[PDB]
RNA sequence: GAUGUCGGCUCGUCGCAUCCUGGGGCUGAAGAAGGUCCCAAGGGUUGGGCUGUUCGCCCAUUAAAGCGGCACGCGAGCUGGGUUCAGAACGUCGUGAGACAGUUCGGUCUCUAUCCGCUACGGGCGCAGGAGAAUUGAGGGGAGUUGCUCCUAGUACGAGAGGACCGGAGUGAACGGACCGCUGGUCUCCCUGCUGUCGUACCAACGGCACAUGCAGGGUAGCUAUGUCCGGAACGGAUAACCGCUGAAAGCAUCUAAGCGGGAAGCCAGCCCCAAGAUGAGUUCUCCCACUGUUUAUCAGGUAAGACUCCCGGAAGACCACCGGGUUAAGAGGCCAGGCGUGCACGCAUAGCAAUGUGUUCAGCGGACUGGUGCUCAUCAGUCGAGGUCUUGACCA
RNA sequence: AUUCCUUGUCGGGUAAGUUCCGACCUGCACGAAAGGCGUAACGAUCUGGGCGCUGUCUCAACGAGGGACUCGGUGAAAUU
RNA sequence: AAGGAACUUUGCAAUCUCACCCCGUAACUUCGGAAGAAGGGGUCCCCACGCUUCGCGUGGGGCGCAGUGAAUAGGCCCAG
């Protein structure tokens, strides 16, 4: 249910109590409504709110028309988030607590083509025992001639990053509202000034 | 070891890869003085227009 | 960080001057003796982490001989320590002390210091002969 | 990846060679013309360069000679040049597409102060 | 990858400051003690760590410095966050002489 | 007119005749620990010593250290130790040349993938107008391991010694994902020290060469694991062995012959990822609108909404693609400020016979970091892009 | 360098030693110029063990340079 | 980083060692050797003093992490 916008802005340092929190700097700026999907508009329940804002010489004119329906004001970015409410518009006030765990999706850094150790993490091969450029490769692709082919989903030298990835349970370690900042444990995926999705918990615990 | 080609490749396949090699025309601007054409962002090769005048005659 | 065949230097007058270690264990120390494996591989010894290892020099008179085998229970890491508050410590030499399997020592008193981590794991005994918890 | 520059298919110490060479080379000239990369490459250094003479002090012409080798174009970039640029925050020089060469079909390019 | 006008910076900073702690002028050669607490389960103890500070690194709520202390015939260096509650205090002990800004090489001594 | 042959390595995936882990009947099952059998193939199944080993014995652990298939899987994937070419030697056989599935030392393992298959990434067209965005999830992939401790409880049980199910809590190991704040690695010219020599006229100061950094000492951003964060589930629905309810045939009895319930790490769903080329091509919001052309020119042109080309970049990346900026402009470089690294510049002065020391100087220098700023280049411009087929039905004026 | 039975048996070293060393003698199938048993020294010989040191390895990272990739120029091959 | 042969058929490969001076040096032996066995120290700049000069010894002072400051440059041992 819960969800909100914003940018990973870094990683630091801060204590609670007595024990080093690492803490993701999260800056949930407040989210527009924008659309609001139901059954029968729709088939199937959820909100569409916006979070980057955007000048209008830099704006289709659909777009525009999209924004101006619900008259918005307008956003580089729309998600939408299966079932869920308020009225007005979203800040990570209200709903987010502290001590509240949340999910954290992000894009992960990418890292381009890589070979099946750095992707899959294989073990390579003899640096020195006579191998004969195999120091790297992945070995074996298959059997013999049963069955002459090779297992569908065979993993193998390929585009390592850039993928969509959600951490489950990061705890909501400091909240400072009206600078729109949630302070989360741990480490959410993506790069500095990316974007990022946050959710309540999608486990009981 | 040594890889080599099992058959010949008919003329219709080795033609059907081929659909790519198509070379792209430039996209040709007319120069707004000397006239004659030249590439976006770069000088005018009859002239030397740049907006007043670089490269020399 | 300690695995087999890396050898560490003996905080104890038990009479091992230098073991080779040879198991590592998931092993802590609960209710009666010492416990039982915390499953079968780990690979990693570090300060306050019971491993297996025998005995390569030892004191000519003494308790523990040239070749013993024995338990011993690990002090100081050359690795480093990271304890909640973001404090590291690091030892120049990596050592540890022999047990029993009660994890008493089986030596008079420990020699150096010993990361104050053994009070976490409950080793009493050893972290009371013990010169600095540091 | 954020890392900066460029390797231009040499070792460091080629790559430095070729910055020295060809910031000697625009300052003993007003404008050259070069390859379009090497001129990218080329127009940050040159641009610091004109900022460090532009101390006039002996230390900054010291600083100065030890990338440009050539006594004759230090004077010049010290005693000449940086002080015209007096009043410029910078930006020193520009870079023109001249366009496509025959023998390896590199576009060229032009920089110049 | 969200194009915001934002100083990362001075929103870090920010954050970072309300855990940044200055402690005295003590330079990479200067001897140093430390005081730190220590919780022995319900107890609160002092322990002092006093020694050779061979580098301070970061800034920010992440600075750090590194003392060397040889103790009991053993070779001992610790890691201090200049904001860690578990670090009372800290005093100049003596000055140094150095020439460098990390000293490693006292490591053999 | 060649289907390379033992073992290892690497890479997997299957069977179940189940090594562990889950469920269950029986027990010569008190408890605890077992034995055996039935259901169960989700996941897991350690490191070493000896040998070329497969195997097997041993060390030390473990929930367990399962058995087999896949050309005794895998040499256009590596090894090349075993074996089976030429050399040489021992033993043995042979009058000999020679010989042995005896031993021994030595002994060349072939840069380019055409098609299928596989991992990645584009171009085309399709989806009854041309466009910008937001999406349902048909269907598919990943994931699925376990110990230990504690409470319950020193309770049930037991003469006692000992010592639970069930339920609840907590902490790890391996593995996976993400991440770089921390602790570290690296960081090929960011900073400094050093030597021989050649140079910049000489001193002083500097540059080259000594690696493709001359050596050393540090080292930001990036990128990394040994570093850190999170995960395996919970609930539910159908089941297996198995347990029962009601209950005849067969007045008794019977879980079944009609029916009904309880029941596993397995099944389906729930978790995370892809997903309408799902040609069955789906839904929603929005924008443009009803143009021009002597059918000698019945299909095109100029266009709108909107894109592309080109430029400058990017935490995106082989190319392509993706994101941003493109003067109404802070997109990158420069410049300014700050941060950070290095650690006190040059010059001058002083002390010193000198080496050198001190002051000026928390200095000097400057790759990637954080912002500001119209100093530079993003100029000018071109290319392309709708006019919406028919059939029936429903509503409408 | 000779042993089939074979990982012979004991000892040594090792946490653990089918290899190596010593001893034993039951020499399948040693033995005296086809030399026998020793031998200091010599060996890019062969075999085992140790010290030191190390990316050989746990377990791989970061970096560099030369290819591989992209553009312009010239443009093969085995195979079919 | 930590570890250090846990790799493997085998330390294969790669590292460690590295020049000159002084100190020192085993079993064993054909008394030549083994032997550079092993191992330890020194090494740069200034100044004064002495000596046979290109140089070296002695004393004291100086600078750096480090002084065959870069390049050429033995890893050793035990036992068959
Ligand atoms: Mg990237
Ligand atoms: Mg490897
Ligand atoms: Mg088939
Ligand atoms: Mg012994
Ligand atoms: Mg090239
Ligand atoms: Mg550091
Ligand atoms: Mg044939
Ligand atoms: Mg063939
Ligand atoms: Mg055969
Ligand atoms: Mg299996
Ligand atoms: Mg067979
Ligand atoms: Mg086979
Ligand atoms: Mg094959
Ligand atoms: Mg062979
Ligand atoms: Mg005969
Ligand atoms: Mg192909
Ligand atoms: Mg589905
Ligand atoms: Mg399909
Ligand atoms: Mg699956
Ligand atoms: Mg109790
Ligand atoms: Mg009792
Ligand atoms: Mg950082
Ligand atoms: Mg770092
Ligand atoms: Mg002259
Ligand atoms: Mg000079
Ligand atoms: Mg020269
Ligand atoms: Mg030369
Ligand atoms: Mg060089
Ligand atoms: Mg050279
Ligand atoms: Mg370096
Ligand atoms: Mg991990
Ligand atoms: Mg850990
Ligand atoms: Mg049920
Ligand atoms: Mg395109
Ligand atoms: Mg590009
Ligand atoms: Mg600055
Ligand atoms: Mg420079
Ligand atoms: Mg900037
Ligand atoms: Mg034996
Ligand atoms: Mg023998
Ligand atoms: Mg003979
Ligand atoms: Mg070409
Ligand atoms: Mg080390
Ligand atoms: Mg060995
Ligand atoms: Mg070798
Ligand atoms: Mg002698
Ligand atoms: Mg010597
Ligand atoms: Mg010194
Ligand atoms: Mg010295
Ligand atoms: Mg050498």
């Amino acid at each position: 249910m819960k969800g909100i916008l914003g940018t990973k802005i870094g990683m630091t340092q801060i204590w609670k109590n007595d024990r080093a929190i690492p803490v993701t700097v999260v800056l949930a700026g407040p989210c527009p409504i924008v659309q609001r999907k139901t059954a029968q508009t729709d088939g199937y329940e959820a909100v569409q709110i916006g979070y980057a804002p955007k000048a209008e010489r830099k704006v289709n004119k659909p777009m525009q028309g999209h924004f101006a329906k619900a008259g918005v004001a307008p956003t580089r970015i729309l998600r939408e988030f299966r079932g869920f409410a308020p009225d007005g518009d979203s800040v990570n006030v209200d709903i987010f607590a502290e001590g509240e765990k949340i999910d954290a999706t992000g894009t992960s850094k990418g890292k381009g083509t890589q070979g099946v150790m750095k992707r899959w993490n294989f073990a390579g091969g003899p640096a020195s025992h006579g191998s004969k450029k195999w120091h790297r490769r992945p070995g074996s692709i298959g059997q013999r001639k049963t069955p002459g082919r090779v297992y569908k989903g065979k993993r193998m030298a390929g585009h390592m990053g850039m993928e969509r990835v959600t951490v489950q349970n990061l705890e909501v370690v400091e909240i400072r509202a009206g600078e729109n900042l949630i302070l989360v444990k741990g480490a959410i995926p993506g790069a500095n000034g990316g974007l990022v999705v946050l959710r309540s918990a999608a486990k009981a615990s | 070891k040594h890889p080599v080609p099992k058959k010949k490749t008919s003329k219709s396949k080795r033609d059907m890869r081929r659909s790519h090699h198509a070379l792209t025309a430039p996209n040709l601007t007319e120069c707004p003085q000397c006239h004659g054409k030249k590439l976006s962002h770069h000088i005018c090769p009859n002239c030397g227009y740049y907006d007043g005048r670089q490269v020399l005659a | 960080m300690i695995m087999p065949q890396s050898r560490l230097d003996v905080a104890d007058n038990s009479g091992a001057r230098e073991i080779m270690c040879i198991r590592v264990l998931n092993s802590g120390i609960g209710g009666k003796g010492l416990t039982t494996g915390g499953g079968g591989n780990k690979r990693y010894a570090h300060v306050g982490d019971i491993i297996v290892a025998s005995v390569k020099d030892a004191a000519p008179r003494g308790a523990v001989k040239a070749g013993d085998v024995v338990k011993a229970v690990v002090v100081r890491t050359s690795h480093a320590i990271k304890r909640a508050d973001g404090s590291t410590i690091r030892f120049d030499r990596n050592a540890a002390v022999i047990i029993n399997n009660q994890g008493e020592p089986r030596g008079t008193r420990v020699f150096g210091p010993v990361a104050r981590e053994l009070r976490d794991r409950r080793f009493m005994k050893i972290v009371s002969l013990a010169p600095e918890v540091l | 990846h954020g890392k900066a520059g460029r390797k231009l298919n040499r070792n460091s110490s080629a790559r430095v060679a070729l910055a020295r060479a060809q910031a000697t080379a625009l300052l003993r000239e007003g404008r050259i013309q070069t390859t379009l990369t090497k001129a990218k490459e080329l127009r940050p250094f040159v641009e610091q360069l004109i900022t460090t003479a532009k101390g006039g002090d002996l230390h900054s012409r010291r600083l100065v000679a030890q990338d440009i080798h050539d006594k004759d174009v230090v004077r010049k970039v010290m005693d000449e040049v940086a002080p015209k640029y007096a009043e410029r925050p910078g930006g020193y020089t520009r870079i023109l597409r001249v366009g496509t060469r025959r023998g390896d079909g590199v576009t060229m390019a032009l920089i110049e102060l | 990858q969200t194009h915001i006008k934002i100083n990362r910076g001075e929103l870090l900073r920010g954050i970072e400051q309300d855990h940044t702690r200055q402690l005295p002028d003590f330079r990479p050669g200067d001897t140093v003690r430390v005081d730190t607490k220590v919780r022995e389960g319900n107890r609160t103890r002092s322990q002092a760590f006093e020694g050779v500070v061979i580098a301070i690194n970061g800034s920010g709520s992440r600075k750090s410095f590194t003392v060397r202390k040889i103790s009991f015939g053993e070779g001992v260096e610790r890691v201090f966050p200049f904001a860690s509650p578990l670090v009372n205090q800290v005093t100049i002990v003596e000055r140094g002489k150095v020439r460098r800004a990390k000293l490693y090489y006292g490591k053999a001594a």
